[PDB]
RNA sequence: CGAGACUCUGGCAUGCUAACUAGUUACGCGACCCCCGAGCGGUCGGCGUCCCCCAACUUCUUAGAGGGACAAGUGGCGUUC
RNA sequence: CAGACACCAUGGUGCACCUGACUCCU
């Protein structure tokens, strides 16, 4: 029987994390499962102010630095062990994958 | 005024001429398509400024 | 409204824009005929855009002055239409219309720009641009509104629409009127 | 699949190690030896495999010696 | 031979109308691919004030509908654009009936069928897919199928043989047999590249111009030359009429128009003012296309305007 | 229809007569005296106002799917004026707000309902878009 | 995520294990000219993978050292037995290393060779291994207490906006001395930075490579043969 | 179900989307006409239009608009650009090419630019400065 | 070498790809239902709420590929560069 | 080319330093 598997995918890169989305949507489709596609979560832009200039005589130099994490969710009305066997494997580096037994 | 054409543009344009001036026309979105085809230009503005620079070849070098 | 846009409480035709130099920096009705002064919110993108605002737009804009009324033109546009009824209550004429005459008789005619001669003060009688007429105009007109309200029981409406009839027909007592006159003061002189 | 080796003691590599390592036959192996004239002791280079017939002898004939060298077959 | 006078001029374009189309039933319907992202439908009042009203906007692309070919009937608008997308749109309200997603670049070419079945199209994918109606790419032609980008695919009227005579950038034409898509010929032997390519209306000869815009004849039955009708601009659109033998060239200065039987000029519809730049002077006729009778000879610029010829002695 | 079809400012004052033909809208032991905001240089002018305050909270919960104390507190306060500092938007008092939305709860105007707070009475639903159509029929800002 | 840190803070906390790692790695894996670290997250193990030049001495004899390695890296930093698999990475290039050169050139400025001869031998050698350009400065006090730098640049570098930041490979030493500290810094820029394969952000800015026509010609007359 | 467009207005961070759907009933911003929320000193520039091409145009659909973003006069625009777009992509793909047209022949020589897009917005904001091109107050010797 | 080129961002993509951590419109639209108004009243239209689906779509929204800006165009000017 | 032209003082200190080779043995 089917079970929504929730694929959540968080990374910061987006072509890493397009290229891992494309392996697990078709290999969803390539031994059947839900292939329901890319629901785009919003980017995080994680914006930390700090000072340029050490021991601050002379000028305010402002220095931000910003890190966006990208997040996207795959649900997947799709037999529960089938699910998290086709997509989980054959992918190690560079992008977390989370398949989720939940939205049962 | 400003974004005048600089080296890179003007000697890559005149290669293109030289060698195309059959496949090359007037029409930017045809020698902007074909400096996709025959041309390898590591930007699309820098494409949008070498093809339609040749568009300003083309129109000069049929006179 | 099709046939005819006017103002939101006064009607733009009916406006007699009767100066020499200062067609069409002068309209209401011509192509600006408009219920609501605002345009898109700037008027400096283009030098273009100066002659594009109309004088009863540019009024809205150019009162939001002096940073506790500076990004209020809601506020301003409310005591602008405030200063149309006031006009009409004390003249019976089209608030637009002395608002336009208003312009008239506070544009200067020469004025002079500096020179040296000598060491000792001269100054070159020159004329100034009738987009300048206009802002010399204005700006004249902007600025005894809110200084006659600063300290009185009259609002800002009331002290520019005393600043427009009075400078409608020029009576010396808008702050308009008496200041245009020392700038072409100083062209028949100096030189 | 290469065994990179920081050294490779005397059956070094090129013939020496088309009976050594492995049975099964190799493309190509770059070592910094001219490996016919000096008969010279010394490691510095590498060791090109195709990894069908080779995984089971080095990772038992790592960390070795032949000579004074030190066989590190990590395999990549 | 007869002549053309002046029958007026189409209006209400952006861009350069880029192909024109009349279908059968209705040559007051003229279906203008203009370079607005958006093609127009036009019926024709056919008046001195315009020739004809706006009646669709078949709204939206990425990019500019190159070719336009209608239904037979009049129905249904595939704007092969560049937006890579064909899009068959429902020619009478809007409303695509299928967005042809699959050809990876500018889709310049297309073709619909008088089986009002067959959707054949050229891009500069160097790709010719023949679609179906609902964007079943029925097959791919490929395979010394226009190795440089496919100009202009064309149908022979598919009651005579189910042939596409596709013209391409490689100064060929392909021409094949559908259905099984081996080459019922190449023909070989053109002088510039080849931006158009036309049937005669039975599909009985073929007249290909390009880039040197030489006119060359072909028995298209046979895939045998018969001559070289001669233009020398640059033929942006070739034409037979269906009711005689008028192939015309849409050129850069001109409108090269012919009786091909026998060879003689019937005229030359000119698109030249006054308006010396002079490398921004010329328009040129991107676009020619007969009537739906080959009465009123369609000619669609570089202008914004499909000006118009009923053939007046 | 809604009540946003009518006038709002009307239906804050309608309704507070209509609070007022309630007779009772279980008013706070203190408004003569309290500061009943960090915002309000001065008392409130008088306490018909709590009235008025509950015919523009019976308004703002006829929209909602129900809410409460907090919410309330962010409506009628504004810039919180901080003397010689920058002055802020912040919350005032969170009994005289929460006594509105225990009247309004105890005439049946609103109602504690979902989405955490109190939503419509249907009464109230009656009740507000009978006096919208007083405010309505009366006259059309 | 519920009950974890934050996302926010989970890639936050990614490169707080790679910082603590690589610096301690370049404290006592210098010896082994430290090229960097690889940490593999594969499934039941920490794929480690030690980047250098001199890779006989990760092992020690027999796999000796790596159990010590490892058990720095597995017992300190939050790993369980089995987890941490330690592996050499004997770089192939290493005149493309310049964090391995301004580790090799200071074992011939701090190690010992004449400062001219040094810095013609590893910047002829990293030449020699291949660049598009290549440089090294020595920065400070020198002969007494006055600051000196020497420069010796080979190749072609670029500083411009973007490519500036893709295009090179930059290693700083903070060499100590009996008198003060210099700074080796050594920067490489990539010779694959157009190729191999290919290198990054599209091949050089500055430059557009065209292919040849050869078509459009013809001598034939127009005649076709059915296909 | 009814025939219908959906269209945008848009200014800084501003969209109105209004749904052009056959039938008969209001302009409906979020439910509602134009003589609700009151900024409404503005409101001779958002009900402009509609006087220049006739209610029947506009009352020969029902138009219910939803809004959000930006402040109050981000809004006004934002739905007077979304209601003029409404309406030429009602007309344009069911009706006629003619009157749309005539539409946007009406709405153009004022020119408010209630059917493009407006690239405006605000400028990002760089250290070193309390304004986005205002800097401190300098001291010298 | 810098600068340009280049990156990123503001824009322009009812094209295109995705959505049940976004939603939207869409129904039957009911339901809390208000007659407020039309409509006798149903229904309509109604802010929310929800029936909401195995609706639909990505429009809003998100983020993905793309395209769009190049005097490119035109028409003057300028070594006519 | 071709309209109008005033006075305005002073002031100071260290490091620019004289040769070649390439058995890293890969």
């Amino acid at each position: 029987a089917i079970h929504r598997i929730r694929i959540t995918l968080t990374s910061r890169n987006v072509k890493s994390l397009e290229k891992v989305c494309a392996d697990l949507i078709r290999g969803a489709k390539e031994k059947n499962l839900k292939v329901k596609g890319p629901v785009r979560m919003p980017t995080k832009t994680l914006r930390i102010t700090t000072r340029k200039t050490p021991c601050g005589e002379g000028s305010k130099t402002w220095d931000r630095f910003q890190m966006r994490i990208h997040k996207r969710l795959i649900d997947l009305h799709s037999p529960s062990e089938i699910v998290k066997q086709i997509t989980s494997i054959s992918i190690e580096p560079g992008v977390e994958v989370e398949v989720t037994i939940a939205d049962a | 005024m400003g974004r005048v054409r600089t080296k890179t543009v003007k000697k890559a344009a005149r290669v293109i001429i030289e060698k195309y001036y059959t496949r090359l026309g007037n029409d930017f979105h045809t020698n902007k398509r074909v400096c996709e085809e025959i041309a390898i230009i590591p930007s699309k503005k820098l494409r949008n400024k070498i093809a339609g620079y040749v568009t300003h070849l083309m129109k000069r070098i049929q006179r | 409204t099709p046939d005819i846009k006017l103002f939101g409480k006064w009607s733009t035709d009916d406006v007699q824009i009767n100066d020499i130099s200062l067609q069409d920096y002068i309209a209401v009705k011509e192509k600006y005929a408009k219920y609501l002064p605002h345009s898109a919110g700037r008027y400096a993108a283009k030098r273009f855009r100066k002659a594009q605002c109309p004088i009863v737009e540019r009024l809205t804009n150019s009162m939001m002055m002096h940073g506790r009324n500076n990004g209020k033109k809601l506020m301003t546009v409310r005591i602008v239409k405030h200063a149309f009824e006031i006009i009409h209550l004390l003249t019976g004429e089209n608030p637009l219309q002395v608002l336009v005459n208003a312009i008239i008789n506070s544009g200067p005619r020469e004025d002079s720009t500096r020179i040296g001669r000598a060491g000792t003060v001269r100054r070159q009688a020159v004329d100034v641009s009738p987009l300048r007429r206009v802002n010399q105009a204005i700006w004249l007109l902007c600025t005894g509104a809110r200084e006659a309200a600063f300290r009185n029981i009259k609002t800002i409406a009331e002290c520019l629409a005393d600043e427009l009839i009075n400078a409608a027909k020029g009576s010396s007592n808008s702050y308009a009127i008496k200041k245009k006159d020392e700038l072409e003061r100083v062209a028949k002189s100096n030189r | 699949y290469t065994a990179f080796l920081g050294n490779l003691p005397y059956d070094v590599t090129e013939e020496s190690i088309k009976e050594f390592f492995r049975g099964l036959n190799i493309s190509a192996v770059r070592l910094p030896r001219e490996p016919s004239n000096p008969e010279r002791l010394k490691g510095f280079g590498y060791a090109e495999f195709e990894d069908l017939d080779s995984l089971l002898s080095a990772l038992s004939l790592n960390e070795e010696s032949l000579g004074n060298r030190r066989i590190r077959v990590d395999v990549a | 031979t007869e002549q053309m006078t002046l029958r007026g001029t189409l209006k209400g374009h952006n861009g350069w109308v880029t192909q024109i189309a009349t279908t059968p039933q209705f040559p007051d319907m003229i279906l203008s691919a203009s370079r607005d992202k958006t093609i127009i439908m036009w019926k024709l009042t056919r008046d001195e004030t315009n020739y004809g009203i706006p009646q669709r906007a078949l709204r939206g692309h990425s990019h500019f509908v190159s070719d336009v070919v209608i239904s037979s009937d009049g129905q249904f608008a595939l704007s092969g654009s560049w937006d890579g997308t064909l899009r068959l749109w429902d020619l009478t309200t809007g409303t695509t009936t299928r967005r042809f997603v699959g050809h990876t670049k500018d889709v310049l070419s297309v073709a619909f069928s008088s089986d009002n079945r067959q959707i054949v199209s050229g891009s500069r994918d160097k790709t010719i897919k023949l679609w179906n109606t609902l964007g079943v790419c029925k097959y791919t032609v490929q395979d010394e199928s226009h190795s440089e980008w496919v100009s202009c695919v064309r149908f022979s009227p598919n009651s005579s043989n189910p042939i596409i005579v596709s013209c391409g950038w490689d100064k060929l034409v392909k021409v094949w047999n559908l259905a099984n898509c081996k080459l019922k010929t190449n023909h070989i032997g053109h002088t510039g590249y080849l931006n158009t390519v036309t049937v005669s209306p039975d599909g009985s000869l073929c007249a290909s111009g390009g880039k040197d815009g030489q006119a060359m004849l072909w028995d298209l039955n046979e895939g045998k030359h018969l001559y070289t009708l001669d233009g020398g601009d640059i033929i942006n659109a070739l034409c037979f009429s269906p009711n005689r033998y008028w192939l015309c060239a849409a050129t850069g200065p001109s409108i090269k128009i012919w009786d091909l039987e026998g060879k003689i000029i019937v005229d030359e519809l000119k698109q030249e003012v006054i308006s010396t730049s002079s490398k921004a002077e010329p328009p040129q006729c991107t676009s020619l296309a007969w009537s739906a009778d080959g009465q009123t000879l369609f000619a669609g610029y570089t202008d914004n305007l499909v000006r118009v010829w009923q053939v007046t002695i | 229809v809604t009540v946003k079809d009518v006038n709002q400012q009307e239906f804050v004052r309608a309704l507070a007569a209509f609070l007022k033909k309630s007779g009772k809208l279980k008013v706070p032991e203190w408004v003569d005296t309290v500061k009943l905001a960090k915002h309000k240089e001065l008392a409130p002018y008088d306490e018909n106002w709590f009235y008025t305050r509950a015919a523009s909270t019976a308004r703002h919960l006829y929209l909602r799917g129900g809410a409460g104390v907090g919410s309330m507190t962010k409506i009628y306060g504004g810039r919180q004026r901080n003397g010689v500092m920058p002055s802020h938007f912040s919350r005032g008092s969170k009994s005289v707000a929460r006594r509105v939305l225990q009247a309004l709860e105890g005439l049946k105007m609103v109602e504690k309902d979902q989405d955490w707070g109190r939503k419509l009475t249907p009464q109230g639903q009656r009740d507000l878009d009978r006096i919208a159509g007083q405010v309505a029929a009366a006259k059309k800002k | 995520m519920a009950v974890q840190i934050s996302k926010k803070r989970k890639f936050v906390a990614d490169g707080i294990f790679k910082a603590e790692l690589n610096e301690f790695l370049t404290r006592e894996l210098a010896e082994d000219g430290y090229s960097g670290v690889e940490v593999r997250v594969t499934p039941t193990r920490t794929e480690i993978i030690i980047l250098a030049t001199r890779t006989q001495n990760v092992l020690g004899e027999k796999g000796r050292r790596i159990r010590e390695l490892t058990a720095v890296v597995q017992k300190r930093f939050g790993f369980p037995e089995g987890s941490v698999e330690l592996y050499a990475e004997k770089v192939a290039t290493r005149g493309l290393c310049a964090i391995a050169q301004a580790e090799s050139l200071r074992y011939k400025l701090l190690g010992g060779l004449a400062v001219r001869r040094a810095c013609y031998g590893v910047l002829r050698f990293i030449m020699e291994s291949g660049a598009k350009g290549c440089e090294v400065v020595v920065s400070g006090k020198l002969r007494g207490q006055r600051a000196k730098s020497m420069k010796f640049v080979d190749g072609l570098m670029i500083h411009s906006g973007d490519p500036v930041n893709y295009y090179v490979d930059t290693a700083v030493r903070h060499v100590l001395l009996r008198q003060g500290v210099l700074g080796i810094k050594v920067k490489i820029m990539l010779p694959w930075d157009p190729s191999g394969k290919i290198g990054p952000k599209k091949p050089l800015p500055d430059h557009v490579s065209i292919v040849e026509p050869k078509d459009e010609i013809l001598p034939t007359t127009p005649i076709s043969e059915q296909k | 179900p009814l025939q219908s467009v959906q269209v945008f207005g848009r200014k800084k961070t501003a969209t109105a989307v209004a749904h052009c759907k056959r039938g008969n009933g209001l302009i409906k911003v979020n439910g509602r006409p134009l003589e609700m929320i009151e900024p409404r000193t503005l409101q001779y520039k958002l009900l402009e239009p509609v006087l220049l091409l006739g209610k029947e145009r506009f009352a020969g659909v029902d138009i219910r608009v939803r809004v959000k973003g930006g402040g109050h006069v981000a809004q006004i625009y934002a739905i007077r650009q979304s209601i003029s777009k409404a309406l030429v992509a009602y007309y344009q793909k069911y009706v006629d090419e003619a009157s749309k047209k005539e539409i946007k022949d009406i709405l153009i020589q004022y020119d408010r630019t209630l059917l493009v897009a407006d690239p405006r917005r605000c400028e990002s904001k760089k250290f070193g400065g309390p304004g986005a091109r205002a800097r401190y107050q300098k001291s010298y010797r």
